[PDB]
């Protein structure tokens, strides 16, 4: 709840999941 | 979830599965935003022509789950139902307005690699984000056509009210927003059947941190040309959800 939406495995990893490119490139 | 791919591992540590106690059966998707609360569809608790009408031992939720099928020893939890909440206003006979439901746990979960929350969106992040040609992520284990092993994943870009409406007969409201490719952008996509109740996902360019800001509620068909999935505004719903959670102490 304090530490939402940070994944385990990828944000707190400093890793890019397979898609997330995606979303980010979608904001232009 | 039709024309996706499979999840990786710990990619949507929120996703949680609504499971019938008797029979065994896969029910709905749901989504963690506590270690205490699950957010889901209300048709997937309540939709009486179905025979769809749920108490709260009637049900689980199984979290952390990367299979459909099998049993994850120390990685899936499960947690039976404290109380069951759906909006007051909630339209199960005509559109299905405000597709929103919020369960409380009687058994916490703690933490870990494959289970964590997410966040709800605040105002400006939903203003910034939920915006027509920005895309989501939508998360089920849900039917693969009309007519899979492991969590799929689709990732879909948000369509403007007006396609949203001419699109179908069925009325639209403001707690609504639609998403899926339109039939000249060539790629595609789709929520279905049994992906209800499951997350429509977005990542912040600003915080990098992951905001719900949609559950999978409706559609006509799955993956067809001019149609798209229609998904509960959570955000305008969050007057709600607020009253709901901060309601007890911890």
């Amino acid at each position: 709840e304090a530490d939402c939406g940070l994944r385990p495995l990828f944000e707190k990893k400093s890793l890019e999941d397979k898609t997330e490119r995606e979303l980010l490139e979608s904001y232009i | 979830i039709v024309e996706g791919s499979d999840a990786e591992i710990g990619m949507s540590p929120w996703q949680v599965m609504l499971f019938r106690k008797s029979p065994q059966e896969l029910l709905c998707g749901a989504s963690l935003i506590s270690d205490r609360w699950v957010l889901t569809a209300a048709h997937c608790l309540l939709y009486p022509p179905w025979d769809k009408n749920f108490t709260e031992n009637d049900l689980l939720v199984r979290i952390g789950k990367h299979s459909r099928t099998r049993y994850e020893r120390n990685i899936e939890k499960i947690s039976m139902l404290e109380k069951i909440y759906i909006h007051p206003r909630y339209n199960w006979r005509e559109n299905l307005d405000r597709d929103i439901a919020l369960m409380k746990l009687k058994k916490p979960v703690a933490f870990s690699d494959y289970i964590h929350p997410v966040c709800l969106p605040d105002r400006e992040t939903a203003a910034s984000l939920l915006q027509a040609g920005y895309k989501g992520r939508v998360t089920g284990w849900g039917n693969l056509k009309e007519t899979p092993s492991v969590l799929q994943v689709v990732n879909l870009p948000i369509v403007e009210r007006p396609v949203c409406k001419d699109s179908t007969r069925i009325r639209i409201t403001d707690n609504m927003f639609c998403a899926g490719y339109k039939p000249d952008e060539g790629k595609r996509g789709d929520a279905c059947e049994g992906d209800s109740g499951g997350p429509f996902v977005m990542k912040s360019p600003f915080n990098n941190r992951w905001y719900q800001m949609g559950i999978v509620s409706w559609g006509e068909g799955c993956d067809r040309d001019g149609k798209y999935g229609f998904y509960t505004h959570v955000f305008r719903l969050k007057k709600w959800i607020q009253k709901v959670i901060d309601q007890f102490g911890e």
